[PDB]
Order: C-alpha cells, then structure tokens, then sequence
RNA sequence: GGACCGGAGUGGACGCAUCACUGGUGUUCGGGUUGUCAUGCCAAUGGCACUGCCCGGUAGCUAAAUGCGGAAGAGAUAAGUGCUGAAAGCAUCUAAGCACGAAACUUGCCCCGAGAUGAGUUCUCCCUGACCCUUUAAGGGUCCUGAAGGAACGUUGAAGACGACGACGUUGAUAGGCCGGGUGUGUAAGCGCAGCGAUGCGUUGAGCUAACCGGUACUAAUGAACCGUGAGGCUUAACCUU
RNA sequence: GAUGUCGGCUCAUCACAUCCUGGGGCUGAAGUAGGUCCCAAGGGUAUGGCUGUUCGCCAUUUAAAGUGGUACGCGAGCUGG
RNA sequence: AAUUCCUUGUCGGGUAAGUUCCGACCUGCACGAAUGGCGUAAUGAUGGCCAGGCUGUCUCCACCCGAGACUCAGUGAAAUU
RNA sequence: CACAGGUGGUCAGGUAGAGAAUACCAAGGCGCUUGAGAGAACUCGGGUGAAGGAACUAGGCAAAAUGGUGCCGUAACUUC
C-alpha cells in the first residue's frame, strides 16, 4: 500500500532515523566513501545533498543550520569552504551509488555510495 | 443532531435554558438530522411560569448547530452551539412570541414561518 | 455504436451562472481513429476497432507496430473494440477529439478505479467494529462470525472475506456533460469519477433504465 | 481555452480585497431574496487567510443578538461581492480557529498595519 | 488446531514444487574483464560499466 | 372528507465512486511554548521529557463531505379480466381457438468470463535445416544456424503481502538530486536603533519547507548472457483444369 | 476414552401456512378505508424505558414495527450478565 | 425485605416510557429483639440507584505511529496423527 | 535455562523539588548474541479523533477527563 507517500519504515521512530542518517552522512563527508546496504543509501542521498546544497550558500545562520546534520566543529569548517564550493557547477548529484548484490550465503543488500567529484583511488579489484 | 436523544437550548421567548429531543420527524429506520428536520421535544430546563410546563412534549425545528450549515452555496454558516424553535405538537407552527440571535433560509418554510415576520439575520 | 477513450486528469469545484458551486471531474479525451472494421464472421453483426492515444514505441512489440503501420503508421497507445450496427463508421482515422459527447446530456463514464493494497478485504465489507473494553477478545474491525452451523458443514460461496485491490473496472453511470472543447481534448463532467489524476476510462452514451 | 491551469484561472478574480488575519472587516455578498437577488453585508473579525487557487476561500467570526456566529466565505465566488478593512489587529498565526475556545487577544489588540 | 490424520509423502513433495535455487536467467559477462556476475552489479575485479570500482 | 395511469420536484433507508468542496487525520512541514542537557561562553542551535506540550499543515488516506445508481420500455407468464366457441341444436373465459395481464421469469442495467479441454472469432508479427544410425504419423545422435516473443536486470510506480500489474532505461524526464513553480507556515538569523531590563522596533508581506507540479542528464538505469528458431502430425471433403 | 450456557453482539442465511412492496377476486366495497381473499419469493424492514431478555408491559417515530426453519443458526468469531 | 409466594403486587417521585431505584402501602410470604432489635457520624479496593464534569463505550467507523503479520539467509522444534 | 521472575544489610551528585518523590543530566554502568529486509489488510499497544455525549454494555467497566501551591471560600448531617 502506501501510495504517493514516499519514505523507508524499517525500524524505530524519526528520531532513531535521524540519529542513523545523522551519523552515516558524518561517515560520508568523514570518508567520503561509504559502504552500506541498499535501502539505506537510497535514502541517505534525499537528507545528504539538500545539506551539500545549503554549503553552496555562505552564511553564519546557514551554518548555524548545518549543526542539524553534523555537531562536529571541523565538518562545519569543511562545509560552505570546500563541501559545496566544489559542486558549485553541477546540477545536483553530489553522490552516487554503486550496487554489489547480496552478503555472501545471506539477503542483506549491500552497495557503496562515494561523493562524485572526489581524488580517485578505487579503480582497483572488488575482491 | 448526528445522535439522538440530546439536549438543545432554546433560541424564543417560550421558556428557559434546555430541552431534550425524543425523536427526529419525517423518514423511517433514520437517525440523522439537521436544519431543515422537525423534531419532537421534551421540557426539562424551563421555567413553569412561560409559555411551557416541566415535562411536556412538543415539536420543534433546530436553527443554530455548531457543525454549521453549508448548502446555501457551498460554504460554513457556524454557531457557538445548538438552538431549537418551539412548535405546536399537533398543528406546528411557533409557539413563541418573540424569536432572538439569527436564522435560516429553512426557518422560511411555510410550517415555521410566523415567528420570523422581523426578519432576523441570515433569513 | 462506440464508446470515447479519455483519461482522469484533475478534479474541481466552479461557480454556476447564479454564482454558486458546483463540482466537477475534468477528463482528457483523444482523437478517435479506426484500425480495419471487421467481417459479418467475428461478434455476430460487423465490429469496429479503434485507438486514440500514441506513444514514442520503444517497447510496442512488432505484433503491435505492423497493426499500427496497417493504420497509417499511428504509432498507437491502447487497442479497444465495440459491436457495430446501422452506422458507417470509417475504415481510417475519423479524428473526432469530444464531439460524439459534445451535444449528448448525460453519459455513463467506465472508470478503471485507483489501486489501494488490501481493498478486497474488512473496509471493503463495512463491518461493524468491536470494543476495547467491555471484556471483548482480540478483534477491532474483523467480520466474528462468517456462517451457519455443522449442517451445511461450508462457508457460503461468493461471501464476504479478505483480498488484493489490484485495481477494478467500475461503470457509476449517468455524469451529466457541463463543457466540451474541440481539439483541446476537454470533456467536463459533474461530480466525481472513477480512478485517480492518471487513471484511464472510457465514455458512453446515456443508457440506464 | 488548455485543459490545464487556464480552465481555472478564467474562473478566477483579478482584483481581490488585501485583507488577511486579525482583520476586522465588513463583506458584502448576495442573500437570494426570493424570486430576485439582493445584497447583505457581515461584519467580524477575518480568522482564516484566503490563498487556496479557485477555491479560495476565508473565515469571519461574531456576534448577531447574543448568539456567536461565523460565516466562511468563497473568495472567486459572483455570490461574494467586496470586502472593506475597518481595523487591523495583529493576531500572528495563519488560523484562528482556536479562538472559538480562547478568549487570548481575542477583543484586545495591538494595530498591525501590514 | 491439530491433524486428524498424518498425510503422504506426496503432500510435503506437492507443497514444495514451487520452490528452486539460482533462478537468475544465466549470468551476465563483463567486457571489460571476462568476468561472469548478477546483473547491473559489480564484478569480483572491481570492474563496471566500464571502469573498476568500489576497491578501498 | 375525498381518484388512478402519467409527468415534475424532493426526503429517508441501502450501495458505489472520489478527495474537488466542507470537515477529520496528518510522528517525513512551519511557527508558538514548559522543564532540562549539550556546543568553552553570550547569542543561537541541537539532544531528551508520550510526536515533551500547543496550534496551524503540504502530500496521502477518509465521512461527519460531495457526486452518482435503485428497474423505464419490450417479451413471455400466474391470479384474474376478456372475445370467439363446443361436448350440451343453447350457454360458458377453455375444450379447439384467442386478446389483455405482476415487483417474481427472459430481455434491457453492473461486473467477471474461451481451461466455454464441447478451448468461439478477427487482426498483427516471426522463423525456410541438415547429416548419420535404427526401431520409421517414429526415435536417437551430432553439427550448421537463429527470428517473433519470452525471461532476467536496472530506474521504480496514484499496481502490490509475495507473485501478478504500469511507465521509462539515449527509441533516456523512469527515480534521486538540481532549478523553478506552488501549497503550507508566519516576519527568522546577523546587524542597527530604542529601553535599566524582560522586551520592543527596522531591514521584513521575513525566514523556513515534505510527499504536489513544470523543466533539467548533475546522479543512477552496461556489453550482454539465457529460453524460444529452421515454415510446423494423419485423413477425408471442396476448390486451385495443380 | 466430552454436551462450554440462554437472551444478547458480530456475521448471517433459508422458508410460507407472505410483514411490506406488484397485480387480481369478494364485501354488509359511496369516495377514503376497514374486513376478506387469489396469484406472487426480486427487493425492503425501526428507535427508546425497566429486565441477564427473548417474551412482556410502556413511550415515540414510520412504510410496518411481523411469523417460522438453520449442533436451540453463529466463541478452532465476540459477552460471560 | 440479601426474607413476599402471586407479582413486572398497589400508589407517589425521577423519565416521553423506570421488571430496576428511591419514598409511601399491606385486616402482615413462613419478620422479630445477644446464631441480638432499631438508629446516627466518620470509615470501606463494599452491593443497588441518581446528578454534574468529561470522554470513540456508542450513533459509525476515520487517520497517524511502534511491534508482530509479510520477504530472505542461518538455527529449526511441538501438541497431534 | 546465559529464564522479561525471586533474594538480607549499605552509600550518594548538578538543574529541580517537600523529598530517598520526579524529568533532564554528571560519575559509573547497560547496548538486553538470530542476521538483513518489507512497509500488507489485520491484531495488541500508543497519539488524534468533526457533531452528539453512555444513546454503548450485564455495568461509563476501561479510557479520556480531573490532577499543584498560596490565599479566600465551603453544605446536609454529626458522636461536635
């Protein structure tokens, strides 16, 4: 069911989905490759990109903002100086996903997702 | 209004305070109604002084409710409650002599029309 | 003879020539062509076949495109047939966009519904609920007792019970016609209809008891 | 006329009144005397704001004879006449509607202006 | 509730014949690499789509 | 006191469809507000106390909302009404004959339905193979060589428990993001001015924004591979002067 | 070598020696009824008081407030009075 | 009447209507004074009735959310036959 | 049973409060060994239910509602 009411259950309340997102977005811009299973970097790209947007427009209530997403004092310096300036060009699609089927003898959906315009070094063997 | 067996305030001069509807008029195996129904009524809150006596029973018409009315163009008339006029159990009619806060066009029909000869608000 | 094809694509209230409001259904209705018209030896009387939509063809398969190629190359989006009878109706594209409806009072508009999971089943039925108090056990919208006893031993067959949607054709019948317009697609009906903004359907001419 | 926006938008008023919240307001609109039309008028304080396409419509509140009374009006509606701004108060939230219930800043206000 | 009497073998076998392993419709292959995978997923050798990837 | 067929308007009981309207609900939107913690602090913002609490609310769902359907006409027929008329030189609605006649029946209205294996009917699409052994309306082996279509996968849906069903995958606007619009909320933060200060005033009809909607290739939708091919058994009739 | 309740709730379904609705005969059928009576099983069918309550008595509304069958219709569905 | 048969006794009050309740009645169902009579305040996880507040118990069933339902990998029983 | 159970005695912090009540929170401890999805009707639990307001049900049971401090104010009836 649930028909034009877009979104992911899975698990507890909205406090618990921000609390997870929160974290992996902080994982993201710390690495800025990710390992993490499907439903959840499919989701993660709807709550990341709409904060790397904000980074595009300097201000101090703007960056006062951004402690919704990252309480840490050198992401904040990361964001609006270099996470958004980069992307300054582009139409959106800061991330991008990159699907690796199941965990071996399991279900559990697994992919990557990596920020686009970042120094290159995983052109290299999955295994 | 939705429900049955309720208490309504008095909106003429017939007596005092609130009255209790027994039954909605017109239709059969119904429960619903509104504005333009009849009602039959009981006297509980009145003064046995006035124009009505303590448990007596007569019909009456509802003219303020506070889910409103809507079908005179498709938007809310609402009131801060629910008010009846006083009728004669036999013949209808008003039995009131005076008639006080607002109406309705339904309030305009030939069996309660004699009270609202002043033509109150929203007649 | 035929039917209109259209499409549900929004639904509103407007003002009548007094002023006050009435509802309405507005629906995209696209221009009639005819692929062959068959022989006396299908339906019993002669039969016509008939499109309206087109798309880009991509995943139209070749048993498809060459029907459509036969039909002065359309490129077409559905495929719909009707009895015909005293009527001569073309053999190629009539183009006719809202005016086998434009002068007609009513019409008797099948909708195709809109999807909703678990339709088929308890809200479907209108059960009366159970308590949350008053010691009642397990049970908020559920049916209680679904039959009769030992002696017929069996549920009642077509009985009320548990199903998909999976979405239904539905015909309500009757929609009276409050505005047209030519090769612009607009057919306006009173009220609602059938299916969601997107949903497909068919138009036809008033014929209740 | 295009089956999208411009089927509505031809149903539309060009020239609507700038009243908005906490607005006490008189509104002229059409009773239907009979066989033939004639113009009323109600006067309250504006509880609702109006921006909701061709069905826009806003709520007035008041008192007619000790009894309490609203009316929602149709805003693109032939039946709604004019509206005229008699006092501007400021009430801050978009809906009133709680208003039926607290007396807070209800008959006392500060002039909004805006 | 409970069974009145212990069904075949046929039953259980009945029930299962619905059920199968690997239902994939062959492998994909990798141009690039020679490799065999699932499709639209990456390969062992880190190559899709035309170039490696997902390696740390 | 007091008429029927027919026509017109309308209420109740019942069902159906929708989310436009008027309400509800709206833990993923905006604001107000109590206790308390965090960020060095102030300012401010974030965590937590039932979604802490209160109010408005996009999208979606939905009646207490709104719209729609409730049997006409025709056919056959029961009670019955009726004509012609006999056994019974007459009579009689019945025997032969024969007219009229109900809400039940058939047709007419709604929906499923060719696995209807007793598988209707039309239209569009596609493929032209062979060697060897023997058992020969035949089977087996092996090699040359694949179409319509199906399947799988992706991006995923006003289709959904799973399956099934729909659109799009450069024959790209299918999903996310972006850009813009729009609904919703209600004039932010920083600064400056005013005040002893709570707090106000100005920039400011501010700031913020979700599910809707137009545009957009920024991000994501791979080469394939697989199944399926080789013009399709036997017989009688008709027709092709084969 | 199991019989766990009636009245009720939910969900119902069937019958006629037909409650109402369609047609029709008779009347001590003026009209309006009321009584009676034949054919007819497609649909429709209450609410509230006191009672564990069907039934009863009582009030109100309406079209009428009606009769019978179904492990006393239905707990591997609801109440446990 | 935790006593009363018959009985839903007879009358008053509340209510449109009260087998219940509360007051009054009985030429007294099988009432009767330490297996105590009558009666009063406060007390009761107290039996029955009533008014107000407020409420989805309901007329009538509507939305949102957690957990289970559902899919898949691992481990994989039972009452019963 | 590495069982949502039972088990005598003892000590204490910031904001807050009458407090060993109670919410947040410090120190210190817990993260409850099937794992990952799905986003179904339904069912149990939880929030909201327009209008009416016990009409429901054996019975407002349950739930909602009420809910504090200070001061003013306070009846029947009573053993005062």
């Amino acid at each position: 069911m649930r028909h034009r009411k877009s979104g992911r259950q899975l698990n507890r309340n909205s406090s618990h989905r921000q609390a997870m997102f929160r974290n992996m977005a902080g994982s993201l811009v710390r690495h800025e490759i990710i390992k993490t299973t499907l439903p959840k970097a499919k989701e993660l790209r709807r709550v990341v990109e709409p904060l790397i947007t904000l980074a595009k427009t300097d201000s101090v209530a703007n960056r006062r903002l951004a402690f919704a997403r990252t309480r840490d004092n050198e992401i904040v310096a990361k964001l609006f100086n270099e996470l958004g300036p980069r992307f300054a060009s582009r139409a959106g699609g800061y991330t991008r996903i990159l699907k690796c089927g199941f965990r071996a003898g399991d279900n559990a959906p697994m992919a990557y997702i990596e920020l686009v315009d970042r120094s290159e070094k995983a052109e290299a063997a999955a295994e | 209004m939705i429900q049955e067996q309720t208490m309504l305030n008095v909106a003429d001069n017939s007596g005092a305070r609130r009255v209790m509807c027994i039954k909605v008029l017109g239709g059969s195996h119904r429960r619903y109604a509104g504005v333009g129904d009849i009602i039959k009524i009981t006297i509980k809150e009145a003064i046995p002084r006035g124009k009505v006596k303590k448990g007596d029973v007569l019909k009456a018409v509802v003219v303020r409710t506070k889910k409103g009315v809507r079908r005179p163009d498709g938007s809310v008339i609402r009131f801060d409650g629910n008010a009846c006029v006083l009728l004669n159990n036999n013949s209808e009619q008003p039995i009131g002599t005076r008639i006080f806060g607002p109406v309705t066009r339904e309030l305009r029909s030939e069996k309660f029309m004699k009270i609202i000869s002043l033509a109150p608000e929203v007649l | 003879m035929i039917g209109l094809v259209g499409k549900k694509v929004g639904m509103t209230r407007i003002f009548t020539e007094d002023g006050v409001s009435i509802p309405v259904t507005v629906i995209e209705v696209e221009a009639n062509r005819v692929t062959q018209v068959k022989d006396l030896a299908n339906d019993g009387y002669r039969a016509i076949q008939v499109t309206t939509g087109a798309k880009k063809a991509n995943r139209v398969t070749k048993p498809e495109a060459g029907h459509f190629a036969k039909a002065g190359v359309e490129a077409g989006r559905g495929l719909w047939e009707f009895r015909l009878a005293e009527g001569e109706e073309f053999t190629v594209g009539q183009s006719i966009s809202v005016e086998l409806f434009a002068d007609v009072k009513k019409v008797d508009v099948t909708g195709t519904s809109k999807g909703k999971g678990f339709a088929g089943t308890v809200k479907r039925w209108n059960f009366r609920t159970q308590d949350a108090t008053h010691g009642n056990s397990l049970s908020h919208r559920v049916p209680g007792s679904i039959g009769q006893n030992q002696t017929p031993g069996k549920v009642f067959k077509g009985k009320k019970m548990a199903g998909q949607m999976g979405n239904e054709r539905v015909t309500v019948q009757s929609l009276d016609v409050v505005r047209v317009d030519a090769e612009r697609n607009l057919l306006l009906v009173k009220g609602a209809v059938p299916g969601a903004t997107g949903s497909d359907l068919i138009v036809k001419p008033a014929v209740k008891a | 006329s295009n089956i999208i926006k411009q089927l509505e938008q031809e149903q539309m008023k060009q020239d609507v009144p700038s009243f908005r919240p906490g607005d006490t307001v008189e509104v002229k609109v059409w009773v239907v005397e009979g066989s033939k039309k004639r113009l009323q008028a109600f006067e309250g304080v504006v509880i609702a704001i109006r921006n909701r396409g061709l069905h826009s419509a806003f709520t007035v509140r008041k008192i007619s004879n000790g009894e309490g009374v609203e009316r929602v009006f149709q805003t693109h509606s032939p039946v709604v006449d004019s509206i005229s701004v008699k006092r501007r108060g400021a009430v801050r939230k978009a809906k009133l509607y709680y208003l039926r219930e607290r007396t807070g800043k209800a008959a006392r206000i500060k002039e909004r202006l805006n | 509730a409970v069974q009145q009497n212990k069904p075949t073998r046929s039953k259980r076998g009945m029930r299962r014949s619905h059920d199968a392993l690997t239902a994939v419709t062959s492998l994909s292959v990798d141009k690039t690499s020679g490799e065999k995978h699932l499709r639209h997923h990456i390969t062992a050798d880190g190559y899709y789509r035309g170039r490696k990837v997902i390696a740390k």
